[PDB]
């Protein structure tokens, strides 16, 4: 399996070539180029059967990284108050690495986890930041609010979904107010507009039942005409006066792409007369492997075109790899396997770079010399998942899906703002829940296409792409909104 | 010594209301005390919906300890309209607010809220600011993205004027100058040049900006920017790749621009993007095995950690 995925011990390290042309990117360039490739040299090559002797040993450090979660339980110190509107993300980068490191968390702290969350919720609709008589709702913590509740609650009185299940027509009255007429949305009142909005809106929307033609109107023109001319996606694109055109806003950044197309896929589900507008999936693809850095660097990816590897984007760039190649796959099939980046050398970045120095505060970090903190911690373990699981989309597990769903059971459908805002009738609502539930249930790890750099202990739990919790929270989460069984 | 504002005659009137999280939360914070006051009176405040000059201060304190309080700048955007500030001295307490390294998503938009409400007749003065603000950091994403805002808005409304672009192209051709490989540069080219609904689309304009494109590549050969950017414009304007092979050849070891007689020194062959343009040149010539061949070479020689890639795009052609 790793034919076509070289160790970057196996490979040449030469320098990002000057040119004679000495510039500040390149300054930077040469100056991380160093600081990787020495750590590199410290440490044995993860793929040797018998340790080196005066090397250090790039084992996963899991329960290093899990005391590094752990003040999180007890208390953050004061500057941590940058965070203090991003409360729920900081639950969210907890529970999820724990979930990807195989620790449990026992039913008291996961009540603790429930109960705190739910004070963030608000009557009006949506999660904010922190307690609800203090932080207005918004959409980036109702994500990582609703998937929190699904890594830490249950189905019980006190397990918090029953709390979200009422709170369905709120939220989604607060999606609506949300809604620009250009398919854009604000991330809460008054606050900026981009692809992240999107992103988090369509994930809660999908997993709580609550999309509706009136909320989906223009979605798919704003995130299709984010796309750049390098392939990847920027935050936000403008429409010129409905729109005569759009136009995108920024470079194509790693992040941004991230949650284009998993926008973009999860939009492909709903059932609506040509909807989603297309988007050049062989450019995105193409951008994609292009970010994954050279040896020298560590095979990490970066965020942007000359800009410098970062942990974080193994997932953002990496877990975006397998929606666009299954979006390429519709695109040929339409028209009528090696891996499609590194997924050895990816692991190698989190392994010998990405962790921090061992005995001393675990957790993972950015770049050797930056501390390590809870958002990288968990967006390496994600990338570090989707490099160790080959995950595809099967369109016969989604067959199979379709199969089982039963249309009869759900939740009460949600009371549009506008009188012809809803679906047209119960047959063409009840299509749009088997697809969007089916297709959300598609995601499969391949058997037999593992690759476990280092040894089995190396292994950590599976991720999903576009949703980024694991399939076995995934499951019973939306099929509890679903009231499927 | 910290005075509370429970011992403030300015205050004596407002009950503070304290966080409720629950009684044992997780992910709690240690606050300082003038954090936790601060928020406690701003609790109340905005429970009593007061919009006044003190609810005024109580933001700016609040948000110069935690620029990210999006609440606190929703509620301070509210209080400048609703008295009618002046929106010019909070563009002056937001030049501040740079100075000091007071930045997030929240005080960049809190910038876009203020000229739009402003909607000056000549934005002149903000584009020179957003120009000048990036000396720190060439390439601030937020910063950009603003720019291409200020630039999208005020020219939907007729007020950006041709000169205004002219200048605007010049600015952007001396930022490529000091640092070709500056990316976000190259996306703005892309707009003033090609994607902004002004845009001039001729035969001159054309070749002018293919001049400027293999120029660039001939300074710097690796510069990645500089690939993508041919490949975008091309594909954009459906141009052909093989007229333009003669100027690329040289890389993978007619009046265009041409690379030297010999290659800058530091410049190791062949370059992998060339490489790629001389197999999808091959693809346009409907020449699949010979941009089989270049792909299986990139694959197992050229360009390695995209093994996986190249060997998937050699497939394709067999
Ligand atoms: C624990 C500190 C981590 C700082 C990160 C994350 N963080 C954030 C805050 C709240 C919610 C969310 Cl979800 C994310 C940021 O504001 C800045 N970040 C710095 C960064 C690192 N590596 C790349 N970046 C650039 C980037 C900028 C915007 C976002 Br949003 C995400 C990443
Ligand atoms: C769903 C969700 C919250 C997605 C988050 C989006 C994301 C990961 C990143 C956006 C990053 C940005 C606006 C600028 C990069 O900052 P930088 O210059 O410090 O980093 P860089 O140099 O690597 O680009
Ligand atoms: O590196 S990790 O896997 O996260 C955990 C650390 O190795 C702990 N090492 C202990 C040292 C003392 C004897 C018992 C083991
Ligand atoms: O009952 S609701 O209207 O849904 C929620 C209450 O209005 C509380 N809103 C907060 C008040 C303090 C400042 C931040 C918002
Ligand atoms: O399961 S296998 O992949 O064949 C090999 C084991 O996983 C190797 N794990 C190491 C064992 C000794 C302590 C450090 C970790
Ligand atoms: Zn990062």
């Amino acid at each position: 399996a790793t034919e076509f995925t070289p160790s970057v011990y196996s490979l040449v390290s030469k320098p990002l070539p000057s040119n004679s042309r000495p510039s500040a990117t390149l300054d930077e360039q040469a100056e991380t180029e160093d600081l990787i490739s020495q750590l590199f040299d410290l440490t044995a090559d993860p793929n040797a059967l018998v340790s080196e002797h005066g090397k250090r040993y790039s084992g996963l450090r899991k329960q290093e990284h899990t005391q590094f979660l752990a003040s999180s339980f007890f208390q953050l110190p004061g500057k941590f108050v940058s965070l203090d509107a991003s409360r729920p993300w900081l639950v969210f980068w907890t529970v999820h690495s724990l979930d990807l490191l195989g620790v449990a968390l026992d039913q008291g702290t996961k009540d603790r986890v429930v109960s705190t969350l739910l004070h963030f919720l608000s009557p009006k609709g949506g999660f904010g930041g922190g307690p609800a008589n203090s932080q207005i709702p918004h959409l980036l913590p109702t994500y990582a609010s609703v998937c929190s509740l699904a890594i830490a609650g249950n189905d019980s009185s006190t397990g918090g979904w029953k709390d979200l299940a009422a709170a369905r027509q709120s939220i989604y009255e607060f999606f609506m107010r949300c809604k620009r007429p250009d398919g854009g949305f604000v991330v809460c009142e008054g606050g900026e507009v981009d692809v992240r909005g999107t992103y988090c809106l369509l994930v809660v929307a999908t997993l709580l039942d609550i999309i509706t033609p009136e909320l989906l109107h223009n979605v798919d023109k704003f995130v299709s005409a984010c796309q750049t001319y390098e392939g990847g996606f920027a935050c936000a694109s403008f429409p010129f006066p409905e729109p005569s055109c759009r136009v995108s806003m920024a470079e194509a950044h790693g992040g941004y792409t991230s949650c284009s197309l998993n926008s973009h896929f999860l939009l492909t589900s709903v059932p609506l007369p040509s909807f989603p507008l297309s988007i050049d999936a062989n450019a995105a693809l193409r951008w994609t492997v292009l970010q994954q850095g050279e040896p020298i660097e560590g095979g990490g990816f970066r965020g942007r075109t000359n800009k410098l590897v970062d942990g974080c984007y193994s997932w953002w760039v990496g877990g975006g790899a397998p929606v666009a190649e299954e979006l390429v796959r519709r695109e040929k099939s339409r028209k009528v396997i090696p891996p499609i980046f590194n997924r050895v050398a990816l692991q190698e970045f989190t392994l010998v770079a990405a962790q921090q120095d061992p005995g001393s505060t675990g957790g993972l970090r950015d770049k050797p010399g930056k501390r390590p903190d809870q958002y990288h911690t968990c967006n390496n373990l994600s990338g570090l998942s989707i490099a160790q699981h080959k995950m595809s989309h099967s369109p016969s597990t989604v067959s199979s899906n379709r199969l089982k769903f039963d249309a009869s059971k759900g939740l009460p459908a949600v009371k549009p703002v506008a009188p012809g805002g809803g679906w047209k009738n119960e047959d063409e609502r009840q299509n749009a829940r088997r697809e969007i539930w089916a297709n959300a249930l598609g995601w499969i790890e391949e058997e037999g296409g593992e690759i476990i750099v280092g040894g089995k202990d190396n292994r950590i739990n599976t991720t999903t792409p576009v949703f980024n919790i694991l399939g076995l929270r995934l499951k019973p989460f939306i099929n509890y909104f679903y009231c499927q069984e | 010594t910290y005075i509370p504002m429970s011992q403030r005659r300015s205050w004596a009137d407002v009950k503070p209301i304290m966080q409720d999280d629950g009684p044992n939360p997780v992910v709690p914070i240690m606050y300082s005390e003038e954090y936790k006051d601060a928020m406690d009176y701003f609790r109340a405040i905005a429970a009593k919906e007061e919009k006044s000059e003190r609810a005024l201060e109580l933001t700016e304190i609040i948000v110069r300890m935690n620029p990210a309080h999006y609440t606190v700048w929703q509620y301070r955007f509210s209080l400048l309209t609703s008295l009618n500030k002046s929106l010019e001295d909070e563009l002056r307490l937001m030049n501040e607010f740079a100075v000091q390294n007071l930045k997030s998503y929240q005080v960049w938009h809190h910038r876009l809220l203020l000229l739009d409400r402003i909607s000056p007749q000549d934005p002149v003065s903000e584009i020179e600011y957003i120009h000048g603000s990036l000396l720190p950091d060439p390439k601030n994403y937020h910063t950009w993205a603003y720019l291409h805002w200020l630039y999208s808005h005020f020219s939907t409304l007729g007020r950006i004027s041709e000169a205004q672009w002219g200048s605007e192209l010049d600015w952007c051709n001396e930022m490529l100058r000091v640092d070709g490989r500056n990316n976000s540069a190259w996306g703005w080219r892309w707009y003033l040049r090609v994607s902004r609904p002004g845009a001039e689309t001729s035969s001159r304009s054309l070749q002018d900006e293919l001049i400027y494109i293999l120029k660039s590549i001939h300074l710097i050969p690796h510069n990645v920017s500089a690939w993508n950017y041919l490949r975008g414009f091309l594909k954009h304007f459906s141009l052909p790749l093989v007229p333009i092979l003669p100027a690329i050849l040289p890389y993978t070891a007619f009046g265009f621009p041409m690379p030297s007689d010999p290659l800058p020194e530091d410049t190791p062959l062949p370059v992998p993007l060339a490489l790629e343009y001389l197999a999808d040149s091959f693809i346009e010539q409907n020449r699949v095995d010979d941009a089989a061949k270049v792909f299986e070479k990139l694959s197992s020689e050229y360009d390695q950690m995209r093994a996986g890639y190249w060997e998937f795009r050699r497939r394709e052609c067999a």
